[PDB]
């Protein structure tokens, strides 16, 4: 059982991953390969993993270019013996826990937070869990805490906007992949790339604000809005929210390309790489200070609005960058 | 072709900042709510960073670390013009970290009044892997958090280093304008002739 | 408060970049119409300029005058990626001229996956004036064009330097895409520790 | 009578700067104030000094902060009695010439070029000319090569597809300040700044490309030519003859912001100067890919698309630049 994140990702990826690795899969070419921004009103939780899968499956979204999936499960009863039953058939549950009733986690019995880890052994007394989330964690907690923080009601906290709120609802996610994996050559990086760039600069055709245009008009609605007010408290925490592993995925989509820059000596890959990087670092711009102004009452729509410009500027550079990459390996 | 070269030794120059210092990113285990590193109030361990106002090098580098007051012990980036003595310089060294890694521009001001735009990569605060090819200044082994000291967790502040290719006086820098970076000390470093062995 | 640094002993890595010669900016009285600097047919005189193959300082930055052919003297600037010997730098050193001034990117490679994009600023031929703090490499008293050499017109070439701040292994640099930017030729300067003095 | 010019300007600044450093004025102040982008299809000469002025004077139009004007002439006869008239009333002519007949023009006896210079005497046998365009000159030329020059078809040349092909005309421009100039002070600076966002950033009219959106779709409907076709070599000569004095003023106004930022110690003008200057830099990539492709058939699309793409991001981060350097000084 591999503990696997990285500094800009949330426990979203970094389970995944852990699943990915146990079934012999690279979770870096997985995760890593898809790229896009989306966000549909009213769809976001207050859970540190949200991502808008629909109408794929939450891993088949964050895994597009992969025959992997995930069915979301709600354990009944007051015991662990579904997950028991999971681990005979060799899966590994990843599990809604709530970071207050984790004895290893830094909010322990302070913040409640709506989290994942995988669960990997279960004995008579002990579940034995995984989280690699800083402070990376790997051993057997007390049934009694486990089953706290997997039944958790994560009642709304004064100290976590964002992620409270949301009850653990003794859900876990069952992830498989369904078929072997493509073979990522040359050609397949070049169509994984297009098909990122095409969707990128799609219009998008509702009330889903998706790409490019898509995140242009999210960002316009969010600086339109008076900062200090109800609306604008609600749009800057489902921007911390949302935003986070849509940074997450740039990180890795990034990681991706160098990856593969290394292995074929292919310098566009690389400079494409720096173009989604650049995406990523702009995120922060955009989430810090919307995160500022909304747990400290930091008003600088000022500021938001210039880290939002450039944010859009990078993503424009960025796909500009992928194309060339593409047209490299193809 | 390989050809040996020498160059003289230059000057450090350790920019004063106690005045612009406008953020608690570092608190000792006495005032643990006062940190303001992040939107969760983590915080540097004081325990495990030098004493302020002493002389330090990070890499051969030397900084001045900031005399501290209750509310500041670093720069929250906000686009601040810091004045230099007016010099020929090659490099700007900060000591910093960021909200997550993230990217942003150094503005350095020449007396004839050209500027120009030097980008600057700051990694992670926390438990950070360099992205920008930074050294690492501290890497403690705890993390502040606003009710308890957390065990296990490290802080991690970069050694950064941006060029100034211009041959020309520089007056004064801009610092980034963004609230997710923090700025520890500055120090600039002269032109120093370079030419064969 | 001002600290005394070290001297330090970097070293300079003159690069062939005799491979890579795709345009002719510098011409003799003989082939004044092989000129192309620019859009007009203009170039450099020959006989102001360095020999080819030759060992060279400008500032004290030493530089190998390029080996030219009948069809290279120069790169024209069009996204050649150029390979160095593996290291760590501080410093990228061009002799350069644009057709008017003009700014773009050098991309540094490292052995990790990294690309770095390096801003680089090249001042014009055409009796420039240095927009980047750039020194002055060659300024000549006559200017070629295709039927004539033309007497007090200085053709001017810039030694510009880019910074590579990065704590990494550099592989190879990529040069602008841009028709405009000339390079001559190309010196890396390898990374030396200075310190605060002991 | 001062020699002045800029390594990014033309003849047209030039004798104008010469004309107003004559009368007193700040050629840096007056000329670099002004900073817009317009393109009137149609509207475009084979001349080294076209400017789209229309409906300002040629001047007016170059000096659109102050209380300067021009008017052409077409000078009737075979002598230089109207340039003597004019003279002898204080007046200092800027005269329509052919460079293939002025004998300190590199193209004299060479290639054809539509210039301009200043004449500031005229005797029975000559006629004294200002030309700080390089190798700049001021002296006395024959009376039979100005008139030649002056009088010149200036015929369609193969070597000069940009400036042959437009008759000198014996055309000369005059020039006035009208009214007493404005204070070059703080507030000053600042509304010339926000006047130039404001116009920059204003949708443009049907019938003429202005500022930010204009630029924008001038550059898209250039890069929509087929290489090699006339109907892309006629846009490229058009793009290289209009980009010269538009690419000119972004010089001069970068020069006008640094010499603020140095006069108030103001470092938002400066960091603007820098914004400017890239637009100015920006022109040089695209007018250059222009000029190769035209001249010597280097078709080279995806570096001319390139080239215009970062011109118009350049000029996006120009304008918020400047938005900041106005606030400091406003
Ligand atoms: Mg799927
Ligand atoms: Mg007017
Ligand atoms: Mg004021």
């Amino acid at each position: 059982v591999e503990l696997w994140t990285r500094d800009l990702g949330s426990c979203l990826h970094g389970t995944l991953a852990t699943a990915l690795i146990r079934d012999g899969h690279d979770p870096v070419t997985v995760l890593g390969a898809p790229w896009e921004f989306r966000r549909r009103p009213g769809a976001w939780s207050s859970e540190e993993y949200f991502f808008f899968a629909e109408p794929d499956s939450l891993a088949g979204r964050l895994a597009l270019y992969h025959p992997f999936e995930s069915t979301w499960h709600r354990s009944d009863g007051d015991g662990v013996d579904d997950l028991r039953e999971a681990l005979a058939a060799g899966v590994l549950p990843i599990a809604a826990v709530d970071n207050f009733h984790l004895p290893f986690r830094p909010a322990f019995h302070d913040v409640h937070a709506a989290h994942l880890l995988v669960v990997y052994r279960i004995t008579e007394t002990e579940v034995y869990v995984s989280d690699a989330q800083p402070p990376a964690f790997q051993g057997a907690i007390p049934l009694a805490d486990f089953l706290a923080s997997w039944g958790s009601l994560n009642p709304p906290d004064d100290a976590d906007v964002f992620f409270s709120a949301s009850p653990s609802g003794r859900r876990w996610l069952r992830t498989r992949m369904t078929g072997p994996v493509p073979e990522p050559d040359r050609h397949w990086v070049g169509r994984v790339i297009r098909e990122n760039v095409a969707r990128y600069r799609q219009e998008p055709p509702a009330d889903t604000q998706t790409g490019l245009p898509g995140l242009r008009r999210y960002l316009d609605e969010l600086c339109a809005l008076t900062p200090g007010t109800n609306a604008a408290s609600e749009a800057l925490s489902e921007l911390y929210v949302i935003s986070w592993n849509i940074q997450a995925q740039s990180g890795l989509h990034a990681e991706f390309l160098r990856a593969h820059s290394v292995k074929w000596r292919i310098p566009e890959l690389a400079e494409a790489a720096a173009g989604v990087d650049a995406v990523a670092h702009g995120w922060t711009g955009v989430r810090m200070t919307g995160a500022h102004s909304r747990v400290w009452q930091r008003h600088r729509p000022a500021e938001l609005r210039g880290h939002a410009t450039a944010l859009v500027r990078r993503l424009e550079a960025a796909l500009d960058l992928l194309e060339l990459a593409a047209d490299a390996v193809s | 072709l390989t050809l040996p070269g020498t160059a003289s030794a230059p000057e450090f120059r350790l920019i004063d900042i106690d005045g612009l210092l406008n953020n608690r990113a570092t608190t000792d285990v006495r005032d643990l709510g006062s940190g303001r590193l992040n939107a969760w109030g983590n915080s540097f361990p004081a325990a495990e960073l030098p004493a302020p106002g002493s002389l330090i090098t990070v890499a051969g580098i030397p900084f001045t670390w900031a005399n501290a007051h209750a509310r500041g012990d670093n720069i929250r980036c906000e686009g601040q013009v810091v004045d230099i003595p007016p010099g020929q310089y090659d490099w700007i060294y900060l000591l910093a970290a960021s909200e997550r890694r993230s990217e942003d521009t150094i503005w350095a001001h020449y007396d004839d009044g050209h500027a120009d735009p030097l980008r600057v990569g700051i990694s992670d605060f926390l438990d950070g892997t360099p992205a920008f090819g930074e050294l690492s200044a501290f890497r403690t082994s705890r993390m502040h958090y606003p009710h308890h000291v957390q065990e296990g967790l490290p802080t991690t502040m970069w050694l950064t280093r941006v060029g100034m290719p211009r041959h020309g006086v520089a007056r004064s820098l801009r610092l980034p304008r963004s609230v997710a970076m923090h700025v520890f000390a500055l120090t600039l470093r002269t032109a120093a002739a370079v030419r064969l062995a």
